[PDB]
């Protein structure tokens, strides 16, 4: 496992992980044996505990923390308390008779692991949440610290993502497998699939409707959309087992228009008009998300749709993922930082119809050299990325949450001359879902 | 074509017993899996359908589940009418249609 | 009530013909799908053919693909079954079931009711 010993290596803490996830039930339990000698504790005892630190930049930092775990493990057993775990009881294996272990608890509504980057002259402050396990022994709790005694952790809190995009990206390419086949064979195999894919998308609910009643009017009106679509694939299907192709193609894209009726019930979209004087009519955009839940690394589409007919050309469109970070501490403040920027030279002609799909990614290493970004830990580690979206609270309390990161895209139209239109996109970013002995040290 | 397998071809066990039947799929077929008891020289009859849920008339002792594309019955027999052999059919399109290679619970 | 009555079984030398009808009382044939299941002596169940009134869409088995024929009747509820060519492997007694349709609980519901069946036996002499 992992191990760290104090300047005065005689108190050796051990762990079973460095990264513990959020069950939105219950964090899993941190366990632990704590190694030390009585003979340097002949009138002593070790001491553990868990805070949710706070820290900037007596390192000139301002502080606002709040949290208490304690587990004092010297004799291990005031009282039998001894809620034990597999590892944790096993790790006496090789461990002799001074090493006691340890068990903490999390509160299961606690912020993650968000940092704040600063630097030389950075657009933002110095601001992050990280939690420790400091370990130390003493006469008694309240006796003052000493740094040759003592062994401080840093562990690490990640929420993973939580099968309907599965299902619909496996439509998506049945679709297209059907689109590009020539002969009844891949087509009827396309359409199997698609008809497997879409009753077990059917047997499933979305994330926008999960707070309501299965019973409810909405969950029925899903379930219909979704029975419309397998008739459509049945319809298809029929006519590939008579073995006319085109029809086939045809009702199979006749579940475009099935999709594009979903698509506007429960996927990410914006449409924002203007006018101007001296016309006759208005410009409009649209734009669509393809997915609501995104994983690092996975890029990201942008449908744009427009239609015009003003007297003014436009050559521009500016596709950007901006950061979103808040501080919900004394020092106030919001940040904006643009991820990704995207640019083409596509065309408006006064009096015509235009629709492409444009993929964006936002990445960290193509992204460094700015400042105030939301990460999720030390830049120099390798498994530090950009900070995924603070899952907003579920009617919780907002202040004492510290950090909370989200994302949206944007989509800019560049009007010609003689505001710029312009819609947005929420979205969320998400991370995807005997004993060898190793040193904690980072 | 969507193929249907059984894995245990022979089982044996006595009246008030458990018994476990698999059945393993080779393509996605989300449910759409049925269970038949064919008793001696008769028609199957319907136990298990939707891989989960019960028929109306059938004994409350049958219960399935899905895992993945892996399906299982489960049995606390009884002495007169749960010695047969009993079959899986996945029916996800009407020219679709396979049955499973049957399993048979004799008796000790 | 619902009864599935099959008959029109017998013995037929080699390339000979005959017509299964699949008799159905309680339900007319309009509102439902009529499978046909074979079975084997000492063997599991087999898939045969199907039809459906409301489209008159019919689909075969790779075994039977070009011997057999099937249609439907709605005003005497039955859907017959023809028999070409019949070959050694035939010698299995049949079922005749009934599905559902799609939208809604009766699809889901895979041959619920099923017939007593009628034996079929191929030889040379």
């Amino acid at each position: 496992v992992f191990k760290k010993a104090s300047p005065n290596g005689k108190l050796t803490v051990y762990l079973g992980k460095r990264d513990f996830v959020d069950h939105i039930d219950l964090v899993d339990p941190v366990d632990g044996v704590v190694l030390v000698d009585p003979e340097y504790l002949k009138e002593r005892r070790v001491y553990v505990t868990l805070t949710c630190a706070f820290r900037y930049g007596l390192g000139l930092t301002f502080r606002k923390d709040l949290f208490v775990a304690n587990v004092q493990s010297f004799p291990p057993a005031p009282e039998d308390k001894k809620p034990l775990t597999r590892l944790q009881e096993r790790l006496i294996k090789k461990l002799g008779e001074h090493a006691y272990p340890f068990t903490f608890e999390i509160p299961p509504n606690l912020p993650c692991s968000v940092t704040l980057q600063p630097g030389p002259e950075d657009t933002g402050k110095a601001c992050g949440v990280d939690y420790e396990v400091k370990a130390f022994c003493a006469e008694n709790l309240e006796e003052k610290i000493h740094k040759r005694n003592s062994v401080r952790l840093v562990i690490r809190k990640v929420q993973y993502a939580p099968d309907l995009e599965d299902n619909w990206e496996t439509l998506n390419d049945n679709l297209k497998v059907i689109e590009k086949a020539d002969n009844a064979a891949q087509v009827k195999d396309a359409l199997t699939k698609m008809r497997a894919a879409a009753l077990d998308a059917q047997k499933a609910t979305p994330p926008k409707l999960e707070d309501k009643s299965p019973d409810s009017p909405e969950m029925k009106d899903f379930r219909h959309g979704f029975d419309i679509l397998v008739g459509q694939i049945d319809d298809a299907l029929k006519l590939a087992n008579e073995g006319k192709v085109k029809e086939a193609q045809a009702a199979a894209e006749q579940l475009k228009t099935t999709r594009n009726a979903y698509i506007q019930k429960y996927l990410p979209t914006a449409e924002t008009t203007r006018q101007f004087l001296m016309s006759d009519k208005p410009l409009h955009l649209e734009a669509s998300l393809d997915k609501e839940i995104y994983y690092h690394g996975e890029p990201i589409s942008v449908n744009v749709h427009v239609t015009n007919n003003t007297n003014k050309t436009v050559k521009k469109i500016k596709i950007s993922v901006r950061q979103y970070a808040d501080i919900c501490l004394f020092n106030t403040a919001q940040y904006k930082c643009p991820v990704a920027m995207e640019e083409a030279d596509d065309t408006v002609a006064p009096s015509s119809t235009f629709c492409k799909v444009y993929t964006l990614t936002p990445f960290l290493a193509n992204n460094r050299e700015k400042r105030g970004l939301a990460l999720d830990g030390k830049l120099k580690h390798e498994d530090t990325n950009l900070a995924s979206s603070t899952l907003l609270r579920e009617g919780a309390n907002r202040e004492i949450l510290g950090i909370i990161v989200s994302y949206k895209v944007k989509v800019k139209l560049v009007v010609s001359r003689g505001s710029d239109v312009a819609v947005e996109l929420p979205f969320t970013l998400m991370h995807p879902k005997d004993i060898v002995f190793e040193d904690f040290a980072r | 074509d969507i193929q249907m397998t059984q894995s245990p071809s022979s089982l044996s066990a006595s009246v008030g017993d458990r018994v476990t039947i698999t059945c393993r799929a080779s393509q996605s077929v989300s449910s759409a899996v049925a269970w038949y008891q064919q008793k001696p020289g008769k028609a199957p009859k319907l136990l298990i359908y939707s891989a989960s849920s019960l028929y109306s008339g059938v004994p409350s002792r049958f219960s399935g589940s899905r895992s993945g594309t892996d399906f299982t019955l489960t049995i606390s027999s009884l002495q007169p009418e749960d010695f047969a052999t009993y079959y899986c059919q996945q029916y996800l399109y009407y020219s679709l249609v396979t049955f499973g290679q049957g399993t048979k619970v004799e008796i000790k | 009530e619902v009864q599935l009555v099959e008959s029109g079984g017998g013995l037929v030398q080699p390339g000979g013909s005959l017509r299964l009808s699949c008799a159905a009382s309680g339900f007319n044939v309009v509102d439902f799908s009529l499978h046909w299941v074979r079975q084997a002596p000492g063997k599991g169940l087999e898939w045969v053919a199907y039809i459906s009134s409301s489209s008159g869409s019919t689909s075969y088995a790779d075994s039977v693909k070009g011997r057999f024929t099937i249609s439907a009747d709605t005003s005497k509820n039955t859907a017959y079954l023809q028999m070409n060519s019949l070959r050694a492997e035939d010698t299995a007694v049949y079922y005749c079931a009934r599905w559902g349709y799609w939208p809604g609980e009766p699809w889901w519901k895979a041959f619920d009711y099923w017939g007593q069946g009628t034996l079929v036996t191929v030889s040379s002499a």
